[PDB]
């Protein structure tokens, strides 16, 4: 066949298959890359932690936090822990426009994994809650 | 400013003074060999004495790591030391207005008040010609207005060739208040 940029859905039956394991059967990497720092955690299909990595857990402080190389250093941290319990496909499902957006993506290819596919989560309200004001600097 | 964190998997020095979790000294190692006991065990080490000149770590477990400093934020809660003071600064004219010294001189009493230095410097006004001898009895004249608050700590000097006067004020110390009060009771209570 052809392929396809959307998802598998679950019900329909479909034939892609990852290690013998259905989409939603692979573990889940969830990045929230913020803007002074960059949390992963991955997952499994029924949400059980695995793996857990930031770029405060790797021995950064204050500004180091939030570059590219702190995110990057981070992912092969939580790419080794987990690739200990079987971990090899996982999807990523990043959360904020920070700088370790991609490169935490790239951190956890080189750890042994590899990347199924790209989801954004980044919270977005339809009107909610009011900001902080706006900063003169 | 320094936490109880774990460094990471990055560290500076080739040669550490390693020490086990339980407390054992496990004895220097190099560098290399200090990662791979962070993996056989899954232990993150942490720096307990930088002062030391040999490098000191400890690997303990995550818990472990906060529960040391659970008990650093309750010993400076219980028992808090902080002794740093602030250095203010005040550069006044001789020819300054009696207001403009009035609103400078009750500054001063907040900075006196929150334990703080102040330093203070009178230079020579604008096209004005004047000695040492009415420039500086601006001092003697600010420190009028705290009689028992304030004391000098250093006295007036010539710092740039006698043109400006220096001089530092302090929050008087606790056992020199006490002699102060001291001082004022008998002058008017014993007459």
């Amino acid at each position: 066949t052809k392929f396809s940029i959307y998802p598998p859905i679950p019900g329909e039956e479909s034939s892609l298959r990852w290690a013998g394991k259905k989409f939603e059967e692979i573990p889940i990497a969830h990045i929230k890359a913020s803007h002074n720092n960059t949390q992963i955690q991955v997952v499994s299909a029924s949400n059980e932690p695995l793996a857990f990595a930031s770029c405060g857990t790797e021995g950064f402080r204050n500004a180091k936090k939030g570059t590219g190389i702190a995110a990057q250093t981070a992912g092969i941290a939580a790419a080794a822990r987990a690739k200990q319990k079987g971990v090899i496909h996982i999807r990523v499902v990043v959360k904020g426009l920070g700088p370790g957006r991609l490169s935490a993506m790239h951190g956890l290819i080189m750890g042994g994994l590899e990347v199924i596919s790209i989801t954004d989560n980044t919270p977005i309200p339809h009107n909610g809650c009011r900001p902080r004001k706006a900063r003169k600097l | 400013k320094t936490a109880f964190s774990n460094v990471g998997r990055k560290i500076s020095q080739r040669v550490i003074h390693l020490f086990d979790e339980k407390g054992n000294d496990l004895g220097n190692m190099h560098r290399a060999n200090v990662i791979r006991l962070m993996d056989e065990r899954d232990l993150r080490l942490v720096q307990r004495n930088t002062s030391t000149e040999p490098a000191e770590y400890q690997l303990m477990t995550g818990l472990q790591i906060l529960q040391e400093r659970q008990r650093l934020r309750e010993m400076e809660k219980a028992n808090p030391k902080t002794g740093p003071t602030l250095r203010k600064e005040l550069i006044l004219s001789s020819n300054i207005g009696q207001h403009d010294l009035d609103t400078k001189t009750k500054q001063i009493q907040q900075w006196i008040k929150k334990k703080h230095l102040v330093q203070i410097t009178i230079k020579k006004g604008k096209n004005v010609d004047v000695s040492e001898n009415e420039m500086e009895e601006i001092f003697h004249q600010i420190l009028q207005t705290m009689p028992g608050i304030a004391t000098f700590s250093s006295r007036p000097q010539a710092v740039q060739g006698g043109k400006a006067l220096m001089c530092v004020l302090r929050a008087l110390s606790k056992n020199e208040e006490k002699a102060y009060k001291e001082t004022q009771e008998t002058q008017e209570r014993d007459t």
